[PDB]
């Protein structure tokens, strides 16, 4: 029943260079694009969805942006990490940067808002470290020296004391804040990289990694639980979202996968320019998905790949 | 390849 409830993508609208992150505001209304343009645009979903397209806020920036994360607290506020290794804090309703943290010294891949304690954001670098910050104070709060580069960093959705790390060592580090000497936990399994995670309940953390796999842990028992294949990823940043059932990842096939956290095959895919009648140019490997993120627990997705075509899909029977 | 994930 579950694996069969859904079996196709269908794209209720189109948007048409990588862009590096696509996320909703806290209320799904609003939705945020980032990446080598230097440029944070701010489209209206409903607007979207519904008309036959402009953003209503653009930021210009001095990097190239690797990661957003809106604030969930503060409507109007959303960060962004760049090449540079600046993490900031936007207000989208004056455009102007309200923080500029510049401790990191090499590229900062990742940012996170925590859910729970809405003034601390995360982010971390292939300078090694996970930085912990307060909107209210210009100095990092707490710095944990990791020795391999930070790929990805997210707060659990339940408490602000734990984060996941995800490193090019090819492991999960999962720390509780309130002692940094060591973790609580480190999960092994992939062979390469993590490059995200990212929390589908208090308990259940994902990753994905260059070994083409998605993986399922438990973060309560500290337990590996599923390894997800099909998709191709051995080389990019290519994306990574959950919610309480469904995994959804690109691919360098520029192809959007999405899984069921209980069935290790994908439910279903969807091709990115598919060719028609007697189309023949680039093949499927010169372009690869580059964000995506679901709408909440809905069956609603934003995606976008390095051309920089934005959709939006919707798991369908 | 600015997108490249790094190894360690």
């Amino acid at each position: 029943m579950t694996f069969t409830r859904y079996s196709r993508l269908r794209v209720i609208a189109e948007i048409r260079n990588i862009v590096s992150s696509i996320e909703f505001d806290r209320d799904d209304e609003l939705f945020a694009t980032a990446g080598v343009s230097r440029c944070i645009k701010v489209f209206d979903f409903s607007s979207v969805v519904n008309e036959p397209q402009c953003p209503i806020v653009e930021m210009s920036t001095r990097s190239k942006l690797s990661c957003l994360s809106w604030n969930k607290h503060e409507k109007n506020h959303i960060a962004s990490s760049d090449y540079e290794g600046i993490v900031t804090v936007w207000d989208v309703t004056t455009r102007q940067s309200l923080m500029e943290y510049e401790e990191h010294e090499k590229r900062a891949w990742s940012v996170d808002f925590s859910r729970t304690e809405p003034s601390m954001l995360v982010s971390g670098s292939d300078d090694c470290k996970v930085k912990v910050w307060c909107t209210r104070q210009e100095a990092s709060v707490i710095n944990i020296d990791m020795k391999a580069n930070i790929c990805c960093v997210k707060y659990n959705p339940g408490s602000s004391n734990y984060i996941a790390v995800g490193s090019a060592d090819h492991h999960i580090h999962y720390y509780d804040l309130r002692n940094i000497s060591q973790p609580l936990h480190v999960f092994s399994g992939h062979k390469k990289a993590v490059s995200y995670v990212k929390f589908l309940s208090n308990n259940e953390l994902a990753s994905a990694s260059t070994d083409s796999t998605l993986r399922l842990w438990d973060v309560k028992d500290n337990l590996p639980v599923r390894t997800f294949r099909g998709h191709t990823n051995e080389k990019n940043f290519v994306g990574l979202t959950v919610n309480s059932e469904y995994l959804a990842c690109g691919s360098e096939t520029n192809e959007v996968y999405v899984y069921h956290k209980e069935i290790t095959r994908p439910v279903t895919s969807h091709r990115f320019g598919s060719p028609d009648m007697d189309d023949a140019e680039e093949e499927a490997g010169s372009y690869f998905i580059s964000a995506v993120c679901w709408k909440s627990d809905s069956p609603t997705m934003l995606t976008a790949n390095s051309q920089g075509t934005i959709k939006v899909l919707v798991l369908a029977a | 390849e600015i997108r490249r994930v790094p190894e360690f």
